């Protein structure tokens, strides 16, 4: 029997077998509910469609994400996802294999315990473990020294790790990741004369964001350029057949990451926290810590962002110090790539939490195993 | 790369 | 076979083979204790590092010196240092060579005992000896007449020696040595705005004092010079990147050695004890004893210190008598240069404490043979 | 005319006339800057609010403290605060009253100068003065022998005083205070499932730590109690209307004072310094010094702190010696209480720095009147 | 108008009215000098205290003994002491009283002269007289045939006296009194682990060596006795709280008197001079003088010396003469008890130096009244 | 094979070949043994230096003469002396030469006997002979009628001799020579402020006296002169660097020989013995003997006595008989000059004591032959 | 517990 | 400077 790992981010929950170098299944973690009056005995009318299957049929149902900002709001719906995960995408037996889960740092303690209790009293898996997403991401790059920066489906956390030891007093969370950009991108497009309200539009906007948005290497120039006559415009065609052109408001979307004031949040952009994080650490560390900025997650897949970070950090760091940004193009699963490693590794095999300990300690055991 | 490769990168440095 | 000399100073331990002219290994005698809770299961983090290696990674450690003011407080880690200076630094078993140790004058009796006992029974060394950290230094300059002043990072002690005979009723002492300067230079730095609190930082200051300070040939005169702007500003670079500019407080740290009125202590500085020690000797000695002030120890490497001393003695000693401060250039290792001779010396080979004579007397025997 | 005393600390600037026993004004030293776009031309949304009235309208501005850890960071905003004091809370001509200021020990001298300078060449006060933000506190309790511990929101510094004479070589100082505790009580709050990120929210947390926290007379014992079922839960109500229940983490916030490891800082708790400061003094001092620990500062208002501090000392002070914490009920204003008594004195009014003296020797004068 | 006797002993002065059989006030002759900066305006601090009051504030002061080895080397200070004796210790204007002073034999002439010249001019006393600090000791015990042996914090000397006739060619002297015993003890006290450097502590060792030392009835046996553990280990409680255990070194320090080889001094100990001084007298006296030794002074209050002499001399003198060591249990004031009885004597009111006589002769007249 | 003449004067032993007219080797007959511990392994410190070598390293040893008042107290050291002058300072085996020794008159027979025995049974010389320290001095001055007076460090004895005929019933003696003058001077010297105790200093005085003292010509007139300051105050410089000013006490240290009442001796000054010892002779001689007073020895080299004798004597003897003092300016060796003469006189060549004779009579034979 | 005007000049310096 | 004659074999001072 092998180990399982499902890095269930708030968006496309990835999952696969340990030791593999690529996740098995990937699918939007959504739960669909039919709303309109359905009168036809012929259709195989179910009551709740999940996964991309539900995604394949938007306009008839509704969409409800079960995960909002790194926490699990509603449980029973989420429960379907894991259940649909094992028996359709994998067809494997949960109790037949130990599993590994992921989560963002500084999460509400109430989330952890329920995530374990359910993982045992409804699947009876041998041993389950919960890792801190950032830590695994480092395992992917094979390093042992860097400051992770993960962001996707809405969470954003920098986690410095010097060598083996992680510095818990310097990890910053942020509710300013991909989800809100999408929501913002829905607002700004209203200016041009388009309308998107129902959840079925959100999927469209999401896909539009994924391919026509890029991070400006400098902002005002792009504004000044695209405002005057230029070719920034790009034509996109909706799945109905209509066509739209987002001339200027294609780099104003990701720019929010570097100017939260676009939504009003008082916090500062990632190009300001990542620095404002490092300075929380000691002095003998910042040398190489300045030189390992492994990114990860979906939101770090924008074209221009691989450099705007490098230019920014330079602006607010001691000039004579060197900066190197690590950006593996296969980052879209880094959070899960490491997951295999942190479970296939030999010495780790003892870190688990077998059912036995859970029986004699209840859900409260995980507080000393993270 | 390949996770099957990086295991040794940590397995060896593990000791 | 041959013999081993390991001057067990309070700062940088020094060890080497008897008979050579330079010690093999030198490294800050510190013991590391990782404190930040570490989460990286693959990496083989050692329990407690010790040595220059533990000096390299100052980030995640708690540098706890095991030698305070020439005495030993924490035995275990101290033992670990010996266990590290023998195997990893020299790759020579201890029981294959008789060994020599060093130790300051006027130290608690219990220190000598619990040094030999550990030296013999735990390492099964053939024979061991412990001499004064002053008499050794005299053999460096070869002279058999002078007054040492060896004071390296923890103690300060003049020991007059006229003609191969000591004068135990004149040995002074002082807890105003190198280490305490680092503490003072740290406080006086707050004046400018910088601030170092964690011992990892306290280590850095030593990497400034020892390469940016100089003894004012005339304090009150020079201090008024740099009051108005001048070229006394230097600019050191931290291992982070932000530079500091110690304008005046670079010749106000070492001045302490000649004015303990800064740290509040009462006994006057060495520019007075040295004269105030000599006078305790007889009259007919002071003629040539005034002429050989062999210095030693790390704290005698300051540029100016070899001159303000001479300019002070004649300022309160009888004028018609001549003073000659013999300051060798590589005094930083003088203590070890001595032992490296006294052990290889022929006649002395009779004075060792053999395991034979110890095993019937116990560690209580060191008191007579030293 | 009378003399003015304003002990502008890090949180609530206190100011009042001499001779009185309670300051006239007390208000959080914050500088409001509106951020959101405001669209109403009639209403006068001014340029920058300041003071409690600025504190009243949180959700619209950027609460940016001008003072961080004793030192002054930004001047103009600070300059507004003084200017808001003299004309709105007191409405008194600054140039027609001698004034006295306070400031913690061991601060960058550049701060002092640019303080007294602005005090003259922008207000033309007859004569100003600074003083040790701890000595005044001793004047309050009337004693002339003791060790202060004033630790209000910016610093934590012990300044032993035996008989009218200070001991500048044994005066510790710790950069850890409520302003930093608030952040910790903000992080640990996320454990439950709440969230506060914007500064406006941050000010709320400070309002919770005040009226809900208490110091465990024993940590491990008490923490084990509230771990199981117990009534340590409380219920505060945010100005929105909802309610939170900080069950266990109501005594984990102030505990940081006695275990800075909770936020990583290498230095030890105040129960260590207060002891590890005394020992730096002479031997004939420690007897009565062990008996007068005058406290001060807001961060010493926690209920169960007046006993944890006593018990801890007795745990490492010699048994046959007696300790006695002196904690007056109106410690929250102890500093300003003292400073009033200072200028009230007759023997003291000679110590001021007359305007012509400054005009004679510039601002560098104050470096000889501390 | 009664006479006044104030022995100016080299340690603690002793003063009191003539005739009465007990000194009025005793207090260690020291001079206070504040060394730490003073910041407390309203404090009633003086510039220099003197007397047992200045003994109580050992912490902040600095004790400069004005007398050294029976000579005066700090006049201005000494001047205060007499002044502090007459006014603020007895409240008697000296004009209304003729005074009597004491001083050790073989004292530097330049001292005795200046003593009078001050005692007359700056005090306007009717008559002054200086005696020998040993002859007075005889007239205390009434017996007019003995060999005094003064000691105690300064000089140690014997003055044979057969029948009111001195023997100036047999007076000895020695700089080996309690001052160095208080000093030598603080040297070997380091051997155990303790340490004392600041002169504030040097007045504590005296408080140990007063009530914890005893002179061995036989040296070598006692060493091997207390070498193996026994009931010699005592304890003492510092005025701070930490206690020490001087096991062996409580009968080694007080035994320097009988073996000055411990502090290098060459002249043999008092157990030899007192015999060697006698042999310098005529033959027809010894056969009687041996029977009358009269110890006196602060040094001879040990449970030892008062006896071991009677054992030691017998090993030198011929075994037929009779040895008797008179040793009254109030000798600690004997030097002043006698000086009292001499001024109240009737046949003595002529030998005084009338203020008249000093006029037409100057201070040089003292050299004919001794 | 020439003869050997080594006068064992109680101070500087003078030794040299017979027949010549100058002593080969002179050196203070001292024996020193180290008193301080020795920490120098390689440095080959001998056990007991002897001779001016032992005089050179004056500050570590303890000079200890073997001769007092013309007698021998310790022998082993004395054995070293002769052993040193034969082998080291002259490099001449003894048995190759007859030998001649000197000795003051009236010395305990036990001293003289042992001298021969050691001179025979340890050196195996051909013939030894002891003379009288006066008749040798006479032979030096060539006269055969005079009254010698030798005094150096010990004896002081007149021996009237008319014509080769001694007068055993007039040989006076006095233990009042340079030794006590050197000793007394270091007693009076205290009165000025200086002090010298250890036998190391006791050589310094012997130097200062040697070249800074002179016998007065009219005592009181000198006293009243040097009292009111004049050019009497000289200044010598110790071998350390300071300087002392013996103003008046430079003509008292020599003024003892004419007034033993300064050290309370029974006898009278030599200005009276030389008159008395003449009167004890017959009456048909004095009328001549008054004209031949050969002087000799060390203590006859003051710029005084050489002419004060010619004054004092005439104040006793009848006027018409005329005084004549002989004082050749090389007398400081005359005792040995004569000793050289008596060795060469062919007449004397049989008065020896042959090694043969000593065998059949033992040491007792030396009495009849001398 | 304390007062507004604890003894002024308290140490009574002259 | 670590030499034999009298620095490593302190000068032959037996006599
Ligand atoms: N081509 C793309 N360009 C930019 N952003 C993208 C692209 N594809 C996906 N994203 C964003 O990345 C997110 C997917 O991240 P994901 O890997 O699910 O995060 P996690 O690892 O936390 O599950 C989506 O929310 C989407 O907004
Ligand atoms: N290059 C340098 N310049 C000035 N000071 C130095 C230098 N190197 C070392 N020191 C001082 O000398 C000390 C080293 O002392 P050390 O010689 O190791 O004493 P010991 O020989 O007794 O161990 C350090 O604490 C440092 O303060
Ligand atoms: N009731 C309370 N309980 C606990 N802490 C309090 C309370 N009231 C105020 N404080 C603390 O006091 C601090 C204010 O200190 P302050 O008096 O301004 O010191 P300073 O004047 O030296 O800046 C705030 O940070 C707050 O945390
Ligand atoms: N109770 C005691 N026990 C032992 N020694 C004492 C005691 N009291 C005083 N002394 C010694 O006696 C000394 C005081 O002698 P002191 O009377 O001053 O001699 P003098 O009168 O000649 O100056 C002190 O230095 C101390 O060492
Ligand atoms: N420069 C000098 N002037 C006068 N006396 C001296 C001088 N130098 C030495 N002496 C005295 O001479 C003495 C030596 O006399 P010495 O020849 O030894 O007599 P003797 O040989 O008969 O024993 C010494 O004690 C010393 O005091
Ligand atoms: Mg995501
Ligand atoms: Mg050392
Ligand atoms: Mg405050
Ligand atoms: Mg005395
Ligand atoms: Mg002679």
């Amino acid at each position: 029997t092998t180990a399982l790992v499902c890095d269930n981010g708030s968006g496309l929950v990835k999952a696969g077998f340990a030791g593999d170098d690529a996740p098995r299944a990937v699918f939007p973690s959504i739960v669909g509910r039919p709303r309109h009056q359905g009168v036809m005995v012929g259709m195989g009318q179910k009551d709740s469609y999940v996964g991309d299957e539900a995604q394949s049929k938007r306009g008839i149902l509704t969409l409800k994400y079960p995960i909002e900002h790194g926490i699990i709001t509603n449980w029973d719906d989420m429960e379907k996802i894991w259940h649909h995960t094992f028996y359709n995408e994998l067809r494997v037996a949960p109790e037949e294999h130990p599993t590994l889960l992921t989560e963002a740092p500084l999460n509400p303690k109430a989330n952890r315990e329920k995530m374990t209790q359910i993982m045992f009293e409804t699947f009876n898996v041998p041993a389950m473990y919960v890792a801190i997403q950032a830590v695994l991401s480092l395992y992917a790059s094979g390093r042992t020294t860097g400051i992770v920066l993960d962001s996707g489906d809405g969470v954003t956390h920098n986690v410095p790790i010097y060598e083996g030891y992680a510095l818990p007093h310097a990890i910053m969370r942020l509710d300013l990741a991909g989800r809100d950009l999408t929501d913002y991108l829905m607002k700004i497009l209203t200016e041009r004369g388009y309308s998107f309200v129902t959840t079925a539009e959100r999927e469209i906007v999401r896909d539009i964001k994924e391919k026509l948005c890029y991070v400006a290497l400098d902002f005002e120039n792009e504004m000044a350029t695209a405002a005057s006559s230029s070719s920034l415009e790009k034509s996109y065609e909706l799945p109905d057949g209509q066509v739209i052109t987002i001339g200027n408001e294609r780099f104003r979307c990701p720019e929010t990451l570097f100017q939260p004031s676009f939504i009003g949040m008082e916090s500062a952009g990632i190009h300001e926290t990542t620095y404002n994080s490092i300075m929380k650490c000691d002095i003998d560390i910042r040398k190489d810590l300045y030189a390992n900025n492994v990114m990860s997650g979906g939101t770090t897949m924008y074209p221009g962002i691989a450099d705007r970070m490098q230019k920014e950090i330079t602006a607010l760091a001691p000039s004579t110090m060197k900066i190197k940004i690590i950006a593996p193009p296969e980052r879209k699963y880094s959070v899960w790539i490491g997951g295999s490693i942190l479970a296939s590794l030999s010495t780790f095999q003892q870190m688990w939490i077998t059912k036995q300990e859970y029986d004699e300690a209840g859900p409260s055991i995980v507080h000393r195993k993270c | 790369m390949g996770v099957a490769d990086l295991i040794k990168k940590f397995e060896s440095i593990s000791k």
